[PDB]
């Protein structure tokens, strides 16, 4: 069974931290890259960050600075420090390799809510 | 023309504003007489008449409604006390007749306002003060009146006036951003600057390292006789789009996309030390994301790739159509390897052998060793 | 942050103004007392101090300038008599504040302007009419120099607004039209406004004939291997500019140049009942062109051209690093004849031949046929 | 030898007319194209008209609609209808083919002034 299933979401207030879970089963995650997207109903799931297969990282604009992805090879897992949240990700975050993202299979995800309660 | 209507339609809305308070003043009026009455009519229907006969043309018109402005508040003032107010309003225009015309007649706007002030020295003391017209109260009344107008109507065509000009700035900004954002996309920041200058020199940029990988369609002339044109290159537009998603999310630049060809170069805007390993991983991935796409035909689209490094230039050329390019001995490499690959592989010389032995798997068949992916091992 | 500045120049130069004034009113006055002497000093320090300390932070510094400007003018107000002048002054800034403060404190400006006139109401009323200290010559020499002060005031601080504003406004508008420029340069008007907007849609146009012409170079990586990397992009930057300079003024449209390949297309963006004509007698043109020019080793350029005719489909692809385009089988046709295409020959294809042969002379030799020129009789 | 030579320059007012001749010995007009630049100082040399075989005709954005180019096969010439002149038109006027254009070689020119005398 492929698999990935991303866990660590929740509730926070804003400029909290998190820290998103994805872990895959089915593959091996030193020869894959990873990245991660989010969806929040104004456009379809975009691009946030982006690990590659030697350390490589990538992130879009909006974000970089306050979210860091990381990989843990033994437990064959990414993980997503968020800082400096913001009302505006507030998503559901998804975790995927390029082929899965393209072929439209994936998990459920996980939610990420940022505001005061 | 920006410029123009706003000064239109601060004149205009000055003109409603101050009827609006004359009629006010003259409706309160009560047993001050029929003299009076005779030049409020006159002034009230030029002042209403003005903004309709906006159009007749030149600088005239807006001059014209000052004058009969000047005309009308010196002889109500002249018969009436100087306690009024008539001074008060004199002070007012002084201020808001710069803002109302433009900067070229700056200098005559200037006159004016000094005329505004050789009469001011004179209210005072020609006007006879303290002239009783019927009732006292009615005049102190007129008097709290006037402050408060002509507090009102400054403070309102002042508001008007910014709030014209923060549209048309916001308006002016958002037009120029869009296109910003689509020059930024089709070109590299750095040398859009060099673009944009008035001197024209020839752009050449000598890079020592680079790596590039070309990758091409086979068979897409018999895709194409079963398809129709139009089908054919959305098939294209969704196939290079999910590309360029990949290399974007990769890091690295391509160039352009000529026809089933597309071309990627790695380090050229900035030098790495492993520009080589990263253009191999990102190959493999784009190999794999390649075969999981499907055409409409439903058969698989194969993909030749074949991958060279050396040393490249940089620049645009010609006078007309500019866009990024590269050149070197490495391209010429990289084209006669990808035309010779076969079919869903990826092949590569005996010097990026070399390199890439030490961290990805090369195997099998000047001479070349094709690459069939990365160490397992960690 | 070109507002917050706008604010604070006009802030800073208005205290520069107003100290300069009161210096001259405070040197007139003779014998006047030193009880209004300890109140000036303290009234102009402060003037003169606030622009110097403008940057402790927030919106409270230009409030507290006007908090010092009205509590000592009230006070100077009441001790003399109302003909001064102190009412005027309050009539200017009741216009004056609005402009200096921006518009997201627009309320709290109304505000102010109200308390203003709130003062004005009462300081006829409340001050002590006529009050004589000393002189009253001086007294009505004061009222004149406050007449005049209060137009200038108001009309430098206004034109230095605007004169501000214009400024921005102008490097605005530079700024914007070298990009716009540059990006019309670059594609074509059409379908700029398409790739602008914010939707995105696959961009297809159907064209039901058109021309294209393909020109390539001859041994040229024997040319390479003689010469520098950096000298050769220099050469073909000159031969391609003195191209693009012919094409533009026989008004083809030039799609692309990849490496030694220049590509021409005749009729896509306005089809034409002649394009075939004008594009053989630009293919002469250039050929002829191509042959007087000089390369650096001194040989002669040969240049292989090949043409062809039919239906073509126009639009860009992908979603990053866009460009015109252009697709069809006459794409395919022009490629096959450039590349089996002669030294120093044109080629076309019998059904290029059917059209050409009325106005053009073509003969010897898919059956094929040399294009040789124009005919001389006409 | 082949040759090109210019005339009908002249001293005008702002607004005026003027009609510059262009004379080619050593080749045949028909079969070659034509065009006349002009010369201020401030560039070198630019394109304002130009005439192909086959009647197509073009002009610079500057001269739109003012310029107007024809030909005369049997006297071997090219004309330049010069109508609304301004200023910024004073200059020294040059006609070619492609070929000599670039190829440097020309004729003298014929000068154009546009001022009140
Ligand atoms: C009916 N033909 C088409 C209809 C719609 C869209 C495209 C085509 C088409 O024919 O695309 C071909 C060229 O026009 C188009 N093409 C080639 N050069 C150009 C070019 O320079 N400009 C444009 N706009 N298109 C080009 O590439 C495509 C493939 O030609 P190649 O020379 O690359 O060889 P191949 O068929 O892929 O086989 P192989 O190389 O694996 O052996
Ligand atoms: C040492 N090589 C160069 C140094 C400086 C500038 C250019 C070169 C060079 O090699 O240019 C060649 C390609 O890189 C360059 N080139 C080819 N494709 C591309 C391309 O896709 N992108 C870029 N930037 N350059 C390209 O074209 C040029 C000629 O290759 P062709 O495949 O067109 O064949 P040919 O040698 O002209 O002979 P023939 O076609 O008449 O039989
Ligand atoms: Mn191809
Ligand atoms: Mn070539």
């Amino acid at each position: 069974q492929w698999q990935l299933v991303e866990s660590g979401g929740g509730l926070v207030q804003a400029g909290g931290s998190l820290r998103l879970s994805c872990t895959a089963s089915g593959i091996i995650l030193s020869i894959n890259s990873m990245g991660w997207y989010r969806q929040t109903a104004g456009n379809e799931r975009e691009w946030v960050a982006f690990s590659t297969a030697g350390g490589s990282t990538t992130y879009a604009d909006s974000v970089k600075g306050r979210f860091t992805i990381s990989r843990d090879n033994a437990k064959n897992t990414v993980y997503l420090q968020m800082n400096s949240l913001k009302p505006e990700d507030t998503a559901v975050y998804y975790c995927n390799t390029p082929a899965g993202r393209v072929g439209g299979t994936w998990g459920q995800g996980t939610p990420v809510t940022v505001s005061s309660h | 023309v920006a410029r123009r209507q706003r000064v239109l339609t601060i004149t205009a809305w000055l003109a409603v504003v101050v009827t609006g308070s004359f009629a006010l003043m003259q409706l309160a009026t009560g047993a001050g007489g029929w003299y009076i009455a005779l030049i409020n009519v006159f002034t009230a229907v030029t002042f209403a008449i003005v903004p309709l006969l906006h159009r007749f043309g030149g600088l005239v018109a807006p001059l014209t409604f000052i004058g009969t402005a000047y005309v009308a508040i010196f002889a109500i003032g002249w018969d009436v006390g100087t306690d009024a107010g008539a001074q008060f309003f004199f002070l007012v225009a002084a201020a808001l007749v710069v803002l109302l015309v433009g900067i070229e007649h700056t200098a005559l706007a200037v006159g004016l306002a000094a005329v505004a002030a050789g009469l001011v020295i004179a209210l005072e003391f020609l006007v006879p003060p303290d002239t009783g017209l019927q009732p006292p109260w009615a005049m102190s009344v007129s008097f709290v009146l006037t402050t408060v107008s002509a507090c009102g109507v400054a403070v309102a065509t002042v508001w008007f006036a910014l709030r014209d000009t923060a549209r048309a700035e916001a308006v002016m900004e958002a037009e120029h951003d869009r296109s910003e954002a689509l020059l930024a996309n089709m070109l590299p920041a750095s040398i859009a600057e060099r673009l944009k200058e008035p001197e024209r020199n020839i752009i050449a940029d000598k890079y020592d390292e680079a790596s590039v990988l070309f990758a091409d369609i086979v068979g897409f002339t018999e895709r194409a006789s079963s398809t129709a044109p139009a089908d054919l290159v959305r098939f294209l537009d969704r196939l290079y789009s999910a590309f360029d998603e990949l290399v974007d999310q990769h890091g690295l630049e391509k160039i352009k996309v000529s026809g089933d060809s597309y071309m990627v170069v790695s380090g050229v805007p900035r030098p790495r030390p492993d520009h080589t390993q990263a253009l191999a991983d990102f190959a493999l991935d784009m190999t794999n994301v390649a075969a999981q796409l499907k055409d409409p035909r439903g058969n698989p689209v194969p993909l030749r790739v074949g991958l060279a490094t050396g040393p490249v230039v940089a620049g645009v050329v010609g006078s007309r159509r500019f866009f990024y390019d590269v050149w070197g001995d490495a391209v010429n490499v990289a084209s006669r390897m990808e035309s010779t690959d076969s079919v869903g592989q990826i092949q590569v010389p005996d010097e990026v052998y070399e390199r890439l032995k030490d961290d990805f798997v090369l195997r099998e068949r000047m001479r070349t060793w094709y690459l069939i992916g990365r160490k397992v091992a960690a």
